[PDB]
């Protein structure tokens, strides 16, 4: 039989690829079947998992710089790095760029992972942990002040990159008293990890770190980070002739409690890798 | 170093008025404002939380911290002369100072004013009157080391002229009393970095 | 207190049925409402625009309920929900893409690349963007941000025309007073 | 295996937007989760709740205008206010506007919430909670009468507004010795809460109030309240020179067991606030 | 070991809640993820491409989340899901149909006759690449392959244009560092 | 997740306004409530 369709009218819109952005409803196949589904990685990746729960791979330790440490540096003053960041800040986005120019003055960055990751995405929050040790004999000997301080940072500043400021570090403008520390004293350790959890009066931060930020672009650089920490000589470094007269030191990075907002990051040129040109 | 710290009350301002006193302080709101160069003449204003900090003498074994959170206590006292006949309201405007102008708690009627929260003050009979002003931020916690961010401003206005007889004499006045302090404080993180 | 009567609570809701089965009482609803906001917006082509360049302009003008009570309060959250009808005359072929923007940065200093959203004159764009923030509101109109939360930039392919819509999503806002309200302008 | 659709014919309308003006389905986010719900608002809005539950805004005091009284206003003769409305009507919108004219005449308000909001519907209903308080010393005192006639109102006109006609309002037309009334006795009480039902032979009254509304368009005005109060002084204020010759009144208002109807208003031009300019 | 702390895991998700309904903690839902490929594609007419001749170069400039990431790990499995917006103005008729291909064979030395897929502008190829392979799993970038798994061929009728999508359908990644990162151009 | 839409494709017809002749399924409102619903009448027509 032929009934009639008391069925209602059942509206619509044509809106084709509805949530193409999103993460969860269909596509086109082009193979036999439409329940193709493989199996749950046996013997294919040797792990618990490496790609989600990104606090696997957000807590993948990772070297940022290396730092010599003179007999000569002194005391309460920032180990000093040149013109760029002894002078740590505190947060995932990345802030040493560097620049390959001929006349181009195109930047470049080292991001760990832990930075890697963020720079996908706008807003972060999470806790750093850091790990920091020395490379040494059991000669070279001292104190060493790690002091951490929220907010801004003396800078200099330059027409394609910024920079720390020493001067406002000195023992007397920041005696580092008080404020959140640690001592390592290299005769009995050699090795902290400084979780620093995250604090702000923003619920979370931002992600641009520094891009296209520079003298003038310097403000987004001033609010990508929740803080900075300084490391500084507290004791001369005591070492014999008989040993080098330095040593240096190493700062892995990496994060727990992580999180991230959203997937559009802060920039106006989109992600792009610097793929390593046949020269200069 | 130290358990419990500081909600000592303090003063800030203390102000008079007599009878055909034209000036900010009369002209009592006016009805309409239609010029932004008429605003509504008020009286009295205090940028907070910072003057708090500042003239109430707390800073030195407060400050040395950066982030706060913390709701305002406020009261206002009088022992005026009962010969004057008015009235005023007090009201606070979260970042009035930066809003589009056309939301601030000036460049309203003195309706629109009123809407605002707050409490009123009898000239004559309220003798006594409290306030208090929470934690309006949209950011987090209140910073110190910069202590620019404050986030209201608290303005007093007239509802109507200071009243009484035909020319006033000396005694023939009034005067206030103002005293601010806190509660719901909560403070962290210490910094050697400070306010200057 | 003193407070007197000339003598409710239902012949209210009882002459609200029997006259209008709509027995509204909160508001929140009628921010999820839409209502037009611009009479055949203009659009360059080929380009892309920061929605703001338009949306500052009739939240000065509280054409809508999202503006119109917006200068009535402070502060908001949620997630607003904007609307496009295309009313173009002429177009060979007529994409219409959508991305995100921190509120205030401009088009040039923002990526165009990220999550979004495209049409086809289908002639509509139906679009709801988030609540993604750093401090835990907005103020309604802070002058001052560096592109605190996030907000909508328009792509097309022509010298476009649309009607535009906005509403919110969960979008709620402190309260206040309200200013002065302007009538007819009756020139002579 | 691929059998076949016996299932019917689904009819539709390409119609989109669907039911944009009402208030309940869709729309495409731009973000990374279709589950994107936020939370409940703590430590966000301390209140009870400030948008819904108007009965809360709408039920927000406000000042509408001060009225003086002096010992010279004469008995059962409405506190005079100039030209415009102690002639006070009663209803929710706005009547008292006035000129920002340069030949320009354009007319702007003053409305409180309970009346802001209204002028967004149509039709309206509810009851006037006004409150009523003087500013005085002990000294002043006398009596003063408040009472309430539904209807229209004497009035006089303008081609750009209009006014309130006192004449009609000496106690010889409208003695107001029936009709519901109050009277205060400064002496012993100073504020007066006076809740006003809604009492119309109209189910719901019209929200226009006064706009466009002149000499000519009066009619709508009349239309757009359900009544009109009078205040009038009963008995002379009785002042010393030792304080002020003269008083003054406060009218706040607010509504209670509101009501509105639709959210189209009744005007010819659309809601527009007088943002002041830099000058005249 | 030695560890400190300065003194969290719900203040994270609380603070989320009343920001972010986006409580993201897993990328594998950002692989399932789309995000543009490419502005404006150009196809010769009538003919017939090798995805790859696009893949491949984007794939080296990480604009997407399936390439980079793809320079953070080494191995993957699973089928991925392309998409074809069209844009091309002119056309009389416009069949635009798709086949399968050995990853890295050529044109010519393949076969156009087997599973396929068409439309018309519908304006839109919504296609999922499954995963046949024939090691377990393949190496991001190996160079050298003859074709060990299979990936998309493409014909149109016309001289064409397209914007460009792509995700993963079960589709994952083997851990790894990561490598330097491009910024700006500020030639002078 | 974004699994795969084993549904049915479903048929149908533009036509508009079916059964319009007919009594008994839709229109356009124009307020604020689609249950919108009155009453039944009382002391309306005695």
């Amino acid at each position: 039989s032929k009934p009639r369709n008391q069925n209602q009218v059942m509206p619509y819109q044509n809106v084709p690829g509805w949530g193409y952005s999103l993460y969860k409803d269909m596509s086109v196949p082009l193979a036999y079947d439409p329940n193709n589904e493989l199996g749950d990685l046996r013997d294919v990746f040797p792990s618990a998992v490496d790609e989600m729960a990104i606090g696997y791979v957000c807590g993948n330790p990772a070297i940022k710089h290396v730092l010599t440490w003179s007999t000569t540096d002194v005391v309460q003053n920032p180990i000093s790095n040149g013109d760029d960041w002894g002078v740590i800040p505190v947060g995932m986005p990345c802030y040493s760029k560097t620049i390959r120019a001929v006349t181009s003055k195109t930047e470049v960055m080292d991001p760990a992972p832990c930075e890697y990751v963020a720079n996908l995405f706008s807003y972060w929050r999470a806790t750093m942990c850091y790990r920091i040790t020395v490379v040494k004999t059991a000669f070279h000997t001292g104190r060493l002040e790690i002091f951490f301080e929220p907010g801004s940072i003396p800078t200099v500043r330059t027409a394609d990159n910024l920079g720390p400021d020493q001067t406002q570090l000195n023992g007397t403008i920041a005696p580092s008293d008080n404020n959140y520390k640690y001592i390592l004293d290299l005769t009995n350790d050699t090795e902290v990890t400084i979780k620093v959890p995250y604090v702000s009066n923003k619920m979370f931060m931002k992600t641009v770190g520094i891009y296209g930020a520079h003298d003038e672009d310097n403000w987004n650089f001033d609010e990508s980070f929740t803080g900075f920490l300084c490391i500084r000589p507290i004791t001369k470094l005591m070492a014999p002739d008989t040993v080098s007269q330095k040593v240096s030191i190493v700062v892995w990075k990496w994060a727990e409690d992580v999180v991230v907002v959203e997937p559009k990051p802060l920039t106006s040129g989109p992600t792009q890798v610097y793929n390593p040109p046949a020269v200069a | 170093s130290i358990i419990q710290f500081l909600q000592r009350p303090v003063l800030i301002d203390n102000i008079e008025i007599v009878a055909g006193t034209t000036a900010d302080n009369n002209t009592a709101l006016s009805r309409y404002v239609l010029d932004r160069t008429n605003p509504q003449k008020y009286i009295k204003q205090w940028t907070l939380p910072s003057t708090v900090l500042k003239a109430g003498g707390k800073a030195q074994k407060l400050a040395n911290f950066k982030y706060l959170r913390c709701d305002v206590q406020v009261k206002i006292v009088l022992n005026a002369n009962p010969f004057i006949a008015g009235r005023l309201y007090l009201a606070y405007s979260p970042y009035d100072d930066k809003v589009a102008p056309e939301r601030r708690i000036i460049y309203t009627s003195r309706a629109g004013v009123t809407g605002y929260p707050g409490v009123e003050l009898d000239f004559q009979l309220d003798n006594s009157v409290e306030m208090t002003i929470p934690y309006a931020s949209f950011q987090e916690a209140y910073d110190l080391v910069s202590g620019n961010e404050d986030f209201v401003q608290l303005y007093l206005f007239t509802i109507a002229p200071v009243l009484g007889p035909s020319a006033e004499s000396a005694n023939s006045k009034v005067d206030l009393s103002v005293y601010m302090w806190l509660d719901n404080i909560s403070l962290v993180i210490p910094t050697y970095r400070l306010n200057p | 207190e003193n407070t007197i009567s000339f003598f409710p609570e239902r012949m209210n809701n009882e002459a609200l049925m029997r006259g209008c089965g709509e027995q509204i009482v909160n508001l929140r609803p009628l921010l999820r409402t839409f209502r037009t906001i611009n009479d055949n917006w203009s659009l360059a082509a080929n380009t892309k625009t920061p929605i703001t360049d338009l949306t500052n302009t009739a939240d000065a003008e509280g054409r809508d309920y999202m503006s119109y009570l917006s200068f009535l309060y402070r502060f908001y959250r949620g997630g607003r929900r904007y609307k496009f009808f295309n009313t173009t005359p002429l177009k060979q072929t007529c994409y219409v893409r959508s991305f995100l923007i921190p509120r205030n940065y401009t088009a040039d200093e923002i990526n165009t690349d990220g999550p979004s959203h495209i049409t086809y004159p289908n002639p509509v764009h139906e679009v709801e963007v988030p609540f993604y923030s750093q401090y835990r509101k907005i103020p309604i109109a802070s002058t001052s941000d560096k592109g605190y939360d996030s907000s909508l930039m328009y792509y097309t392919n022509v010298g476009t025309q649309q009607i535009v819509a906005r509403a919110g999503n969960d979008f709620t806002f402190w309260m206040i007073g309200t200013p002065q309200l302007q009538g007819i302008t009756k020139e002579v």
